[PDB]
């Protein structure tokens, strides 16, 4: 386990995460430190999931865990090394956008990782830009599972262990009791709103206003929209009636395929929004291609 | 009814026949015994009790402490050591909130060092090699559950009191697989309250027929009678709790007329 770390030169950090070489191979990895004397509580929830779960699913567009070395300080899991992540990328993007093509790519291969991913009763929780990675060849895979979750049992939903807020789902937002599949594949479509206009679809500043701002963009539900929304927990019945904005204003550069998956996506009832099996029958999808990026490495 | 149920359910299949400890391991341990395993997992599920846990936490404590033992002799005094790290990766896993290590050493009443238990934690690692996500009869009865009709709270109970007995005893539920003892418990209880029997959806589901199941559910149903007589009693105790309709007062069918 010491030899197996004495095998490993560190590049550089990327994240922590370093970019580091196998001597003996000259295998690129990413190597993810963990260091367990920072709390005395032993393996840290997070690992422990990470690697179990992580370990279990073997797919092109999930980050592949190649190995995990556990000392007595130090826990690493070795990963494949790819380029850079969705975020930094859709950065570099701002001027020129992201071609059509690539996102339509990108979408594609992110519903092909999330769809094994969910049929091997794994939620992600966590799909945002910045878990994503990308590399030269025109892949990208989800990555980054601390916060993962097996609901082979149904997952109870916890304040602490949530999506960061403008990728969150209304069902979370309005307090429901459980997570779904659905809560994945509504980060997605944020994702992919924001791949194409090259702003978040939702950036809200608070919990309350991250609501409204779905509410203003997709129209305040009610129950004939989502049978139930009236009697969520945090629903209450002072909201706002808002009206369902014009959908090509909300995402002008999409075709009426982009426009329809979108929406779907975006179902406000969590047993309506389409899953990622379905979405990736969407005839958005029929001329799909792997362009390359220009990474600006 | 979601879509990746189907996947699902075969994908827990296929994984229950790998997270299968050794039937026989017990003979071969050279100090401890199946009465002592009884006695270990009992006392985990009083320690679920105090600590509120999941049942899905427990029964996934089983299976590490079962996979455990089937590769490594442990002493009677070291036993509950086990236990103890397995009941704690298991809420690691599974738990929202999963209880600090103190708490654990708190429980084991000091018979073990917080460091002991740590390392343990560790040993446990390496020896099941960090499979945590193993398919539990819970898991089973979550699925089966959705197939029932007529949605019934006091069947669900039932069952999982009986899935959760199941537990105490390694001879002989160590030899079937959950998918089978979550069929026996949930016809057995289906029968049991409503007189219903294991349904044609779950039969279709699952390729078990009644006939098939009737070896584990004749050793399911053996249990029930024997229940009030036997030697653990902590989880028939929980399952007297409003929280679960009291269903293990229930009185067990005479014969199952299979
Ligand atoms: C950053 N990071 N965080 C996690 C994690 O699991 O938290 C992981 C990574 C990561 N980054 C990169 N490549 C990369 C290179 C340059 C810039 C950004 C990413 N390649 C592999 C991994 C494995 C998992």
């Amino acid at each position: 386990p010491l030899v197996d770390m004495e095998n490993f030169q560190k590049v550089e950090k990327i994240g922590v995460v370093y970019k580091a070489r196998n001597k003996l191979t000259g295998e690129v990895v990413a190597l993810k430190k963990i260091r367990l004397d920072t709390e005395t509580e032993g393996v840290p929830s997070t690992a422990i999931r990470e690697i179990s779960l992580l370990k279990e699913l073997n797919h092109p567009n999930i980050v592949k865990l190649l190995d995990v070395i556990h000392t007595e300080n130090k826990l690493y899991l070795v990963f494949e090394f790819l380029h850079q992540d969705l975020k930094k990328f859709m950065d570099a993007s701002a001027l020129t956008g992201i071609p059509l093509p690539l996102i339509k790519s990108y979408l594609f291969q992110l519903l092909q990782g999330l769809a094994f991913c969910h049929s091997h009763r794994v939620l992600h929780r966590d799909l945002k830009p910045q878990n994503l990675l990308i590399n030269t060849e025109g892949a990208i895979k989800l990555a980054d599972f601390g916060l993962a979750r097996a609901f082979g049992v149904p997952v109870r939903t916890y304040t602490h262990e949530v999506v960061t807020l403008w990728y969150r789902a209304p069902e979370i937002l309005l307090g429901c009791k459980y997570y779904s599949t659905a809560v994945d594949i509504w980060s997605l479509g944020c994702i992919f709103a924001e791949m194409v206009t090259r702003r978040a679809l939702f950036p809200g500043d608070s919990e309350i206003d991250q609501l409204f701002r779905i509410f203003r963009t997709l129209g305040t539900p009610d129950e004939v929209v989502w049978p139930g929304v009236t009697s969520m927990p945090d629903y209450k019945p002072s909201f706002p009636k808002w009206a369902r904005q014009d959908f090509s204003k909300v995402v002008p550069p999409l075709d009426e395929d982009g426009r329809s998956l979108l929406s779907q996506m975006l179902h406000y009832d969590p047993n309506k929004r389409i899953s990622a099996k379905a979405a990736l029958a969407h005839p958005f999808f029929q001329d799909v291609t792997k362009p390359v990026p220009h990474l600006r490495l | 009814v979601p879509d990746y149920h189907e996947d699902i359910h075969t994908y827990l299949r296929e994984m229950e026949v790998k997270c299968k400890p050794k039937v026989g391991y017990m003979k071969k341990q050279p100090d401890i015994t199946n009465s002592m395993r009884a006695i270990l997992v009992d006392w985990l599920v009083e320690v679920g009790e105090e600590y509120k846990l999941q049942n899905e936490t427990l029964h996934l404590a089983v299976n590490y402490i079962d996979r455990f033992l089937s590769s490594m002799s442990v002493l009677r005094g070291k036993l509950q050591l086990v236990g103890t790290a397995a009941m704690l990766l298991a809420s690691k896993f599974e738990e929202i909130y999963p209880p600090e290590v103190a708490e654990f050493v708190y429980i084991t009443d000091d018979t073990y060092t917080k460091k002991q238990v740590l390392r343990m934690e560790h040993l446990v690692l390496k020896v099941l090699t960090f499979d945590l996500a193993a398919p539990t009869v819970n898991q089973f009865l979550t699925q089966y559950f959705l197939h029932q009709q007529p949605a019934n709270c006091k069947v669900e109970s039932l069952a999982m009191f009986l899935g959760e007995l199941s537990l105490i005893d390694a001879d002989p539920y160590l030899k079937y697989l959950p998918s089978v003892i979550a069929g026996a418990a949930f016809h057995l209880a289906l029968y049991t309250v409503t007189g219903q029997s294991w349904p044609e959806s779950l039969i279709r589901k699952t390729g078990y027929t009644l006939e098939s199941l009737k070896p584990c559910l004749m050793d399911l149903h053996q249990t029930y009678l024997k229940a009030p007589q036997h030697a653990q009693q902590s989880i028939r105790e929980k399952y007297k709790n409003s929280k679960y309709h009291g269903v293990s007062l229930l009185n067990p069918p005479e014969t199952l007329n299979l």
